[PDB]
Formats: C-alpha cells, structure tokens, sequence
C-alpha cells in the first residue's frame, strides 16, 4: 500500500465516474420510451 | 405485416444500450481492482 489515506482518495475518484456513465443510461433508456411508445402507437 | 418498419428501426437503438450494459459494468471493476489493493 502507501498511507492507507493516498490510496483510499482514489477510490472515492473512481466512484465518481461511475455516476456519470450511469446518469447517461438512465437519460438513454427514457429515450428509448419515446422511441418504443411511437412505435407500438397506430 | 404491416408497421414493421419502424420496429427495425428500434432494434438499432437497443444495441447501443445494450453496450451501455458492458460499460457500465467494466466501470465498477475498476474501483474493485483498487480494493485489491487497498
């Protein structure tokens, strides 16, 4: 390890880029009901 | 049938959020990688 605190502040970096490309699932899947619900319409 | 054509189009967008899928979780086994060597 190094200081048991320089490397446990990384950790909390990488957790933080995970929110983002999980915010950009969540904006794409309710793209996908507009496209799904103008499909299924008549 | 009919109204299938649009149907075509709509399988094209699942494949690109069906990627989001492998991305997203590639993404959490990287923080598990530095519990290895936390």
């Amino acid at each position: 390890g190094l200081s048991k605190e320089e490397l446990i502040q990384n950790m909390d970096r990488v957790d933080r880029e995970i929110t983002m490309v999980e915010q950009q699932i969540s904006k794409l899947k309710k793209k996908q009901q507009q496209l799904e619900e103008e499909a299924a319409k008549p | 049938k009919k109204e299938m054509e649009e149907r075509m189009s709509l399988e094209e967008t699942k494949e690109q959020i069906l990627k989001l899928e492998e991305k997203l979780l590639a993404l959490q086994e990287e923080k598990h990688q530095l519990f290895l060597q936390l």
